[PDB]
């Protein structure tokens, strides 16, 4: 899984 | 009136600048010069003075020349993570399809990382640890022979780099610019995020020509140091992949995996 999409949707 | 809202831009990208790194260009200027009252740098110049400030400016046993490039590994990521926090306050990036978020800042960061790190890089040497820490350009190059040219060329880029005298406010838009780049492999809707980039590149030609008014033809040196980048990036995966073609058991970081997956 993508760590940048999840660093992305962490507000 | 256009003008206007484009000053407007450059402030907003300022001020999220200031929100998403700590350490500025202003404030690392100002421990290199030693013009701060904070506490002054550990310097870092020898195997010596390594040892004594090793765990200060932070076991394992890993050769010194491994713990060196592997810190400097985790400080990318950090930068990586601000980086992230950053272009999610550009005007428009949060509403671009995700999957090209992810590959402007997959194909985006590694230039910005060096764009920052020039901000706490003289001829001399490097600010490390958020400032506590300064290691030397001579000691870095000692370093044995895979690991000795390194980051020797990221020094002749960071020193050409801050001949043009840029500030925080002029670093904001240009960064901005570079994430905004329509060209990256594999983007799926690059009309929006070249508009987008259009916008920028107007604010920082406004910009250029209020704040350094006598640098002539300083946007057009900017834009040639956006294709520098490119190539310096380019030089360091090849590196890379020589250190790892050569160097043995030599962890990387998971963030930085992705990132560098081609």
């Amino acid at each position: 899984p993508s760590l940048l999409k999840k660093l992305l949707l962490a507000p | 009136p256009e003008s206007a809202d484009l000053r407007a831009l450059a402030k907003h990208l300022y001020d999220s600048y200031i929100k998403s790194f700590p350490l500025t260009k202003a404030k690392a200027r100002a421990i290199l010069t030693g013009k701060t009252t904070d506490k002054s740098p550990f310097v870092i110049y020898d195997m010596n003075s390594l040892m004594m400030g090793e765990d200060k400016i932070k076991e394992q046993s890993k050769e010194v020349a491994i713990r060196i490039f592997q810190g400097c590994q985790f400080r990318s990521v950090e930068a990586v993570q601000e980086i992230t926090e950053y272009a999610k306050s550009i005007p428009g990036f949060v509403n671009l399809d995700l999957n090209d978020q992810v590959t402007l800042l997959k194909y985006g960061v590694h230039e910005i990382i060096y764009t920052m790190l020039a901000s706490l890089m003289n001829k001399d040497g490097v600010l490390i640890s958020e400032g506590q820490g300064f290691m030397t350009r001579e000691f870095l190059k000692s370093l044995r022979k895979p690991f000795g040219d390194f980051m020797e060329p990221k020094f002749e880029f960071a020193v050409k780099f801050n001949a043009l005298e840029l500030d925080d406010s002029d670093l904001a838009i240009f960064i901005a610019v570079i994430i905004l780049s329509g060209d990256r492999p594999g983007l799926l809707n690059v009309k929006p995020i070249e508009d987008i980039q259009d916008n920028l590149l107007q604010a920082l030609e406004l910009q250029l020509k209020l704040n350094h008014p006598e640098s002539s033809q300083l946007f057009a040196k900017l834009l040639q140091k956006m294709t520098d980048l490119r190539q310096i990036v380019t030089e360091h995966v090849q590196l890379l992949q020589v250190i790892k073609k050569t160097e043995t058991d030599m962890s990387l970081h998971p963030l930085l995996q992705e990132i560098y997956k081609d």
